[PDB]
């Protein structure tokens, strides 16, 4: 089959990064998998004239014991961009945010059979490194289409198609969408009938060379996480000064949290335990006030153009809060997350995040990580399992877990 | 000879073209030298004779070896240097000794005449051209080409390393039970065979090198380990640092306290215990490398622990990979951490010490904390492995305060040990109001033209002072208002500010700052037996909050 030709966006380079150190295991991992996907022609070993590099890690399946290979494409994407993104981009249906069930299935293995244009297998090249630099390192590119890649997808568009189509025409309210190696698969039907549906896609996909997983997000079921208030029975100087405190925060955002009423209640110089009585205004003031809370703020909408952020506080007791936001304050979506390590829970959260993401809008947000970043670099893949990374900056919380937003 | 192997195919940077510079002219002596050089070079196959056709030009130099014996025939290639494309590197990271396994027979056979027996990409010969020009440039000189790897070209290193991998390939697959490594033109061999079966080996290599264009040693091998590599001095027992000699001068120049700084640190990799803080201390601060530099009481000790560690020679021990990883943290002195790697008890593979301090405020919890995470790090590029480790924390102190960290943390397995000091938090923020306890509202302004501000605070008690202060920020004000609230206050006390700033230093249990003040409030809080703080919105007019902020910015705000 005749290849696409890629071009990076004129002006930019290819990639550049390091290769962060691996454990023993994970090497010897790597070099088994690309030994053999060497044998297979899919990638081929190269010299120094290439001055390209990107990083390379071992994650697991879906808990399994195999060792999958997860190239991390980051940079190249952004290289790529125009690309994969204009000029043979993927429509995101707006309906998938609606289903009732979603179930994701790797078509990774898809793309290893789709050759890659000559002209651009340099640009993915990377490094399988070797312990206490005993070694060189192994040196490798792609031949065919890489799975972290982006542009995989894009190009594969085509044949993906083709072997959907049958499918859809006889299941029209299945939503199919394809986000850089899953396919998102969306329906309003029963469990079971949902379910089965899946499994008849899979023979579908199967007659093409695909196997297959499993994994199902109930989208529909996703709701807000409110700023919630107290409503306690006794009260201290202290509680209503906190109250008073985050309502004031409430203000810059979600337009309308009349405080004033609230507030000058029980002034001068008191001291903080002093318990304090109730007003009738006040009690209404609430009302209204988290009855604005409890929903989204008016005037903030999806701006297709620009970036999404994800910031995560730590609650405690293995509690995680997140927002999602393009504007600061402008919060798109909130949510929590709960139920061993720090590391391993925000990771699983990041994850989940970044998938609600994906099928809201389209795209995957930029974290503000509360943690070292060391730390981060040294242990995100010994929990990390989507074929996928976002793009993370380590940030360092304000004492803005008060107000849980 | 020249490798009968496949050649590395370069290119010049994109838009760019070869080389094209002037010949500068040279005398009779050293016309009459590279040309005596060049003739023996060609003779050989390195070089080859072209004509005027070739647009590209490279000055050639001449100078004289020891003493003046024999001419040398350097090749300024900056310019092509400039044009070539860019290639991977030779080395990302440097084998540590701690993380070669204990090896039985070691020898170090060096590859002679390396760049000059691999061919060059003939496409590419033809911009490595230069000029021997004739006495006062009458005649057009002589034009030579290169076939191998020129010396100071910057694909030489790559492809030569390259290159020199496939050669071995076959040899390693052949003799898996046998290591190799190669650092430039010398190759190290060793296994746990006998100096028989070693020496033999290394033949069979030699040869098989040899069947590639590559002439190596044969008696010369050098090989009598010991081994002086990179700073270090191996035997297949141990390793262990060159050995360090300490001055012993009268005056010290900040260049001698330098050499000096650099040599413990280096040494610091298998001595315990070095330590340069009080030395470094002198450093600070812009000075010449010629002036001299007194040593103070506390450096002048320092430098003592040191002279008395470095006395008796320290070896380090090889890594087993069966046996576990074992690493101790010791905390030496303020912000300075020692940790030492074993896998049996007190046979040190490694030493190593931390003393970053990681912006200003931090505790040891925190600093306890990084220096894990580097060891971590350290560890896994050496041995592929994380250690388990062995802290002076309480399992209480840490887990007592991860919980009630914003930040998240992590931390491998451990253990505690009790090797004083001992980690611990020099104290808490009650989170609950102290009932009973004086409430001081705190708070403070600041004229941004003139720096004039008043740190003042107002208690529930009626008590209400008021302090001016010169040349200070708005944040001093906010942060020396609470230095006061802590001083005329008692053991308890419950204090409200509006400064996010404030509350931020200092809910993170700072023990330790680079603010004078901070260290200040610091002591306050240790003495103090139960403290805690809260926020209001500044200058929102609030119950007490506003009352002091009238008192505080009533003129001169
Ligand atoms: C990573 O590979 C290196 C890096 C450096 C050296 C040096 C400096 O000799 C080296 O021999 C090697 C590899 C040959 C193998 N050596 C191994 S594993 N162990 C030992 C033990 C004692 C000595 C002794 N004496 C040298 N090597």
């Amino acid at each position: 089959i005749e290849t696409v030709p890629v071009k990076l966006k004129p002006g930019m380079d290819g990639p550049k990064v390091k290769q962060w150190p691996l454990t023993e295991e994970k090497i010897k991992a790597l070099v088994e998998i690309c030994t053999e996907m060497e044998k297979e022609g899919k990638i081929s070993k190269i010299g120094p004239e290439n001055p390209y590099n990107t990083p390379v890690f071992a994650i697991k399946k879906k808990d399994s014991t195999k060792w999958r290979k997860l190239v991390d494409f980051r940079e190249l994407n952004k290289r790529t961009q125009d690309f994969w993104e204009v000029q043979l981009g993927i429509p995101h249906p707006a309906g998938l945010k609606k289903n009732k069930s979603v179930t994701v299935l790797d078509v990774g293995d898809a793309y290893f059979s789709v050759p890659l244009d000559e002209d651009f297998r340099k640009y993915t090249a990377f490094t399988i490194p070797s312990i206490n630099n005993e070694t060189p390192g192994i040196r490798y590119q792609y031949n065919v289409l890489p799975q972290g890649w982006k542009g995989s997808p894009a190009i594969f568009q085509s044949s993906m198609t083709k072997i959907l189509e049958p499918f859809k025409k006889q299941n029209p309210d299945i939503v199919i969408y394809q986000y850089m190696d899953d396919l998102y698969v969306g329906s309003d039907l029963e469990i079971g009938q949902h379910r089965t549906k899946i499994e008849e896609l899979r023979q579908h996909l199967l007659r093409w060379g695909l196997t297959t997983p499993g994994y199902e997000l109930h989208p529909d079921k996703w709701t807000v996480q409110p700023i919630v208030l107290p409503e306690k029975d006794s009260w201290t100087v202290n509680d209503i000064q906190k109250l008073v405190g985050k309502l004031n925060w409430a203000s810059q955002i979600y337009p309308g949290i009349k405080v004033r009423q609230l507030c000058k209640l029980l002034r001068g110089t008191k001291a903080l335990t002093e318990v304090i009585p109730l007003t009738e205004e006040a009690e209404l003031e609430l009302a209204e006030n988290r009855e604005i809370l409890k929903e989204p703020v008016h005037g903030v909408y999806y701006d297709p153009s620009k970036d999404l952020i994800a910031e995560i506080q730590k609650q405690g007791q293995g509690q995680w809060t997140y927002q999602i936001y393009q504007e600061p304050f402008k919060n798109l979506k909130t949510g929590k997350y709960a139920r061993t390590n720090d590391v391993k829970q925000l990771t699983e959260a990041v994850q989940k995040i970044t998938t609600e993401s994906i099928v809201i809008w389209g795209k995957t947000p930029k974290f503000k990580l509360p943690i070292q970043k060391e730390t981060w670099e040294t242990w995100w893949t010994e929990y990390w399992q989507a074929t996928w990374i976002p793009e993370w900056e380590f940030v360092n919380t304000p004492p803005l877990v008060k107000l849980w937003y | 000879p020249i490798s009968p192997i496949e050649t590395v195919p370069v290119k010049l940077k994109p838009g760019m073209d070869g080389p094209k510079v002037k010949q500068w002219p040279l005398t009779e002596e050293k016309i009459k030298a590279l040309v005596e050089i060049c003739t023996e070079m060609e003779k050989e196959g390195k070089i080859s004779k072209i004509g005027p056709e070739n647009p590209y030009n490279t000055p050639v130099f001449a100078i004289k070896k020891k003493d003046s014996t024999k001419w040398r025939k350097l090749v300024d290639f900056r310019e092509l240097n400039k044009r070539t494309q860019d290639f991977w590197e030779v080395q990302l990271g440097i084998p540590h000794p701690a993380g070669l396994k204990k090896n039985k027979s070691v020898t170090v056979l060096d590859v002679g005449d390396a760049y000059f027996s691999v061919p060059l990409d003939e496409d590419f010969r033809k911009y490595t051209a230069f000029t021997i020009p004739s006495i006062n440039n009458e005649t057009p000189g002589i034009r030579y080409q290169y076939n191998v790897l020129p010396q100071g070209w910057k694909g030489s290193p790559a492809i030569f390393q390259s290159s020199m991998t496939k050669i071995l390939e076959p040899f390693k697959k052949q003799n898996p039970d046998i290591v190799i490594y190669q650092y430039m033109d010398d190759l190290y061999v060793g296994s746990d065979l006998e100096i028989g079966q070693h020496r033999t080996k290394i033949e069979e290599l030699r040869q098989h090198l040899l069947r590639w264009g590559l002439t190596t040693p044969d008696k010369k091998h050098q090989k009598e380990p010991p081994f002086l590599w990179m700073g270090y001095e191996l035997h297949p027992d141990k390793w262990t640092v060159q050995p360090i000699v300490l001055p012993e001068k009268d005056s010290w120049t900040v260049n001698d306290i330098q050499k000096l700084v650099g040599k413990l640190n280096w040494a610091s990799q298998i001595y315990p215990g070095i330590k340069v803080r009080q030395l470094c201390k002198l450093l600070r601060g812009t000075k010449a490398l010629t002036e001299v530099i007194p040593l103070t009481e506390e450096a002048e000790l320092e430098l003592a622990e040191n002279r008395e560690i470095l006395k008796e020679p320290v070896h380090g021990v090889y890594y087993d990979p069966s046996k576990d990883l074992i690493a101790e943290i010791q905390k030496q002195g303020q912000g300075q951490w020692t940790y030492q790697i074993y896998q049996e008890p007190f046979k040190n593979l490694k030493t190593g010490k931390y003393a970053r301090m990681r912006g200003a405020h931090t505790n040891d919890v925190k600093q306890l904390t990084e220096a894990v995470q580097k060891i971590t790090t350290e560890s896994i590029v050496i041995w592929g492995k994380t250690p388990k480790f062995k802290l002076p924390i309480q399992k209480e102190t840490w887990e007592t305060w991860w919980t009630e960290y914003w930040q998240a943390t992590w931390i491998p397995e451990w253990e505690f040990v009790n090797t004083p000091p001992l980690v611990k938090l020099w104290y808490q923020l009650e989170k609950e109001p102290i009932v009973g306890a004086e409430t001081f509202y705190v708070d403070g302004a600041a004229n941004r033209e003139t720096k004039l501000g008043k740190a003042g605070y107002v208690t529930n008690k009626g008590r209400q002072k008021v302090v001016p202060l010169t040349n200070t920020t708005n944040q001093k004000t906010q942060l020396q208002a609470i230095y006061l609230a802590l001083q005329d206050s008692g053991l308890e006390v419950n204090i409200v500010t509006d400064s996010q700033y404030a509350l931020g230093i200092i809910q993170a249990q700072p023990d330790k700052s680079e603010s004078e003040l901070v260290n200040q409030i610091i002591e306050q809080l240790i003495k103090k037996e139960k403290v805690y703080l809260a926020w209001v919105p500044a200058h929102k007019g609030i119950g007490g909050n506003e009352q002091v902020d009238k008192l505080v910015s009533a003129g001169i705000r």
